[PDB]
């Protein structure tokens, strides 16, 4: 029921923790590779070197369950008290896209990270749960590896109007 | 399959009342200084383990003596002295570098300007760090910040002679100082107090010396000049 | 025994608690420490014959804190300052000529001396 | 140099403040900070002792001329655009003022 | 304890050395053949001949100070390692029998590089159960290759080419 995640994505998780909440710093909101993009990248990475159709099928299931999860929970479990105005700003502005391609790594590792909570209390067989593991492990090891090209290198600093919108 | 894992995920989330994030316990507590807060903020866990600000303090809970470090005043030459939160030593709030208009809060510990954390870049240690001993003798990268402590007669003379000597040769010295600087004298009163009129002669009779020539790359860096002519000695015009 | 690579060695030891305690200390100039006396080597209600046989009853991050010696500090900061104040002596040679830069308040600047005296 | 540092031993009688002298050397050595900060920052160390600061001095070649020059700069580190200024994202840098020029 | 691996080490022992230690593990445990006690060179004098063959090419007082303590160490080390996790216990006796004949002779004079060898191949495991630091694990096991390697270029003469059959009295006595 556990996972493990490597340092690094342990220190970029504190760091973002603290840039967000204490120092006023958000993230770009349209990323420019996609969360979609992401996916698909470690899909056709790992079924390129897969074996058999019974494992090429579980596989391919799992990541679409894996981007539609996200497109229906990125706004409900996903963002901190700082980022609600950041958020309705974005979906004033499209409302027509959505989340999977409109957000990026920096909240599909939250994702994942937060997936074992959410496995406690989801109680389906232990075969699914393991192979679903597996997989958040492989990709976390994908992420740190290309760290240089998925992830954003520098934060934003919210304006004025902005915090004042916010002010929470 | 995982199918009915995504359905089930799917039911809980769009059954239950929407949260703001916080991340695992685990890699809350990894650190060592970070720590959640009363809304789920990042606070570090580096205040004043005690609990306004006492602004003259004279003696110490431990009897030593309370003076500044850089003057080695008694918080009586200047109304207010500061205590460091790290070391056993006290600042003037004007002793310091750029001067502290108000003494810090009283909830936050301070630190004084003698230690070593002030330029090092910031890092995180786990908590779970084995202090490791490095052997290698020399040269050893250690990235500035992260090397802790370097860890590795009586005689019963009962004499003043030594001190009535110092005494007197600090007076000797003295004396010989002072018969040099007053020998000096009457040639420091001319060299030193018309020394503002002699500038005035090598500026009128617009002699060529350093500190002329110095003075008029100042009214040339002022006027930012490019690319023409010097107009002249005396007739560069932010007169 | 019959194996092609069989990649490692083997040797009988005795009792690792004299020969652990120095290869920690062998790249370091502290010497080694010792421990409370009577709990090192006992029987343990092993009594033992002579033949000494069995006897039968991916990126990482900077985490850590280190302990240096203060001597290899104090000796690596004599030379290091050493080369950069002969670097600095080095370049402290000073002989240019030019005309019109205004550069610092540098050593030779008869440089303003040429363009200011033909007018005056 | 080791009369120097036996004297800095003299000086400094706390090993906590000894101890934080020598981290700012190692920084120096592994080259966190240069010189100037080296210097300017072991001012407040060693200032009590003239013969220690004329000592460090002469070690760090640095003439009095100069230590006055960078003392003030290279003391405290303050961010350069200030400790109350701080710079915006690239989207609001362009908002709209219809009276402005070029100049 | 960090991110759950961190890969252990390896000496690139050269494929020559590799083969010697297996066939004189296996003539030593098999053919009754015991080493030449003691030999000529010794394992202080094959140190200052490294130390001296490499010592001319450092290019830094660091490099230096810190490659002298390394060498030191392993002479240090020898002396006191020896007698514990070196030899068999075939040799064990004859060991015992230069023990209490030998008064106070050095054993690192006493041995060669034949029991060098072992103790370069051993390192690894050593290292791993202590707790030292990456860069003077690195430097360690930088020395002790190259050190493999010099032997490697010196073998004709470091390397004895023969062996000495046990005696009856001692197989008798070792019993094994
Ligand atoms: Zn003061
Ligand atoms: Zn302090």
């Amino acid at each position: 029921h556990k996972i493990s995640v490597p340092d690094v994505l342990k220190l970029w998780l504190v760091d973002d923790w603290e840039n967000i909440t204490k120092n006023q710093q958000l993230i770009a909101i349209p990323r420019n590779p996609t969360v979609r993009a992401a996916i698909a990248a470690f899909r056709e990475s790992k079924i390129s070197h897969l074996n058999n159709e019974i494992d090429v099928d579980v596989f391919e299931q799992a990541m679409a369950g894996l981007v539609i999860y996200f497109n229906k929970c990125l706004g409900n479990m996903l963002l901190y008290r700082f980022e609600r105005q950041q958020y309705l700003e974005i979906r004033q502005q499209y409302p027509d896209t959505e989340m999977c391609d409109l957000y990026g790594v920096e909240h599909l590792i939250r994702l994942f990270v937060s997936l074992p909570e959410l496995i406690d209390r989801t109680n389906m067989d232990s075969q699914s749960i393991e192979c679903l593991l597996n997989y958040i492990e492989e990709f976390l090891k994908y992420l740190v590896l290309h760290k240089d090209e998925y992830f954003i290198k520098e934060y934003q600093n919210a304006p004025p109007n902005y915090r004042s919108l916010v002010g929470v | 399959t995982m199918v009915d894992v995504w359905m089930q995920l799917c039911t809980y989330i769009d059954s239950h009342n929407p949260i703001q994030f916080h991340l695992p316990h685990s890699i809350s507590s990894f650190f060592r200084g970070v720590g959640s807060g009363v809304m789920g903020e990042y606070i570090e866990t580096d205040v004043l383990k005690h609990l306004e600000r006492d602004p003259l303090l004279l003696k110490s809970k431990s009897g030593t003596p309370i003076l500044c470090f850089r003057c080695h005043k008694s918080a009586l030459v200047s109304q207010s002295i500061l205590a460091c939160d790290y070391c056993n030593s006290y600042w003037h709030p004007d002793c310091l570098n750029p001067p502290l208009a108000t003494l810090p809060s009283n909830l936050r510990k301070w630190k004084c300007p003698n230690h070593s954390d002030h330029v090092t870049p910031r890092y995180r240690l786990p908590e779970k760090a084995k202090v490791i001993r490095v052997g290698l003798p020399r040269g050893f990268k250690n990235k500035g910040n992260i090397v802790i402590d370097e860890n590795e007669k009586p005689f019963k003379l009962n004499f003043l002679e030594q001190i009535r000597d110092n005494v007197i040769n600090l007076r000797k010295m003295v004396e010989q100082d002072e018969q040099l600087c007053i020998e000096t004298f009457s040639k420091f009163d001319f060299y030193a107090t018309r020394d503002c009129e002699l500038p005035l002669r090598i500026l009128c009779d617009v002699a060529n010396d350093n500190l002329e020539n110095d003075d008029y790359v100042l009214a040339l860096r002022d006027l930012l000049r490019i690319s023409k002519w010097d107009p002249n000695q005396p007739v560069p015009a932010p007169f | 025994f019959c194996v092609t690579c069989s990649i490692k060695s083997h040797h009988p030891p005795k009792h690792p608690l004299s020969i652990w305690s120095q290869l920690y200390d062998w790249i370091d100039s502290q010497n080694p420490s010792q421990y409370r006396l009577p709990d090192d080597l006992v029987h343990y209600f092993h009594g033992i014959s002579r033949g000494d046989t069995g006897a039968y009853k991916p990126r990482l991050p900077v985490s850590c804190l280190y302990k240096v010696s203060e001597d290899g500090l104090i000796k690596d900061f004599l030379y290091a300052i050493g080369i950069e104040a002969k670097k600095f002596n080095n370049e402290r040679k000073k002989r240019e000529l030019e005309v019109i830069p205004p550069d610092v308040k540098s050593a030779l600047l008869p440089a303003r001396t040429h363009p200011n005296l033909p007018i005056a | 140099s080791s009369d120097f540092f036996k004297n800095v031993k003299n000086v400094l009688t706390d090993v906590e403040t000894y101890h934080e002298f020598l981290k700012l050397l190692n920084l120096y050595v592994q080259g966190i900070i240069d010189r100037n900060i080296l210097v300017s920052r072991g001012f407040g160390f060693l200032k009590s002792n003239s013969g220690l600061w004329r000592s460090f001095l002469s070690l760090t070649s640095l003439s009095p001329e100069e230590f006055l020059s960078v003392y003030n700069s290279a003391c405290s580190d303050f961010p350069e655009c200030g400790p109350s200024y701080r710079l915006l994202p690239v989207e609001e840098r362009n908002i709209s003022c219809s009276g402005r020029d070029d100049f």
